[PDB]
């Protein structure tokens, strides 16, 4: 029954392309410049409006995360992802979906 | 060993993922 490793990367490349739709999709919408789609190797981000603090159901398909919980992102509001300063990665925090491991 | 082999390959993506705390 367990889910192995290779399931578990399966589910992530499912999540990747399905993800990849889904940017080309929302790009085709009347739009400002909303903060886009992103994959981050874990989750799809989803759209968020300039300012918005942007929460995710902990996703479902990583089996060992807290399900219950949620993890987060900003968009600044020029309609980008809020970065980490000094360090060449997008702000997220996972620590709900991480609680118990 | 199969549960560790998965979540080990989970720490990797958190590492290199969650970065509220640097
Ligand atoms: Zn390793």
């Amino acid at each position: 029954d367990v889910m192995t490793k290779e399931e578990q990367i399966f589910l992530l490349h499912r999540a990747q392309a399905q993800c990849e739709k889904r940017l080309k999709e929302v790009l085709q919408r009347p739009a400002g410049r909303p903060c886009l789609p992103e994959w981050d190797h874990i989750l799809c981000w989803p759209l968020g409006a300039p300012g918005e603090v942007v929460a995710v159901p902990c996703p479902d398909y990583i089996y060992d995360f807290n399900h219950k919980g949620h993890a987060y992102r900003r968009c600044d509001r020029n309609g980008s992802w809020e970065l980490v300063p000094g360090h060449n990665r997008t702000w997220a925090n996972y620590s709900e979906c991480v609680k118990f491991l | 060993y199969q549960d560790l082999r998965r979540r080990f390959f989970l720490h990797h993506l958190i590492a290199e993922x969650h970065t509220a705390e640097i």
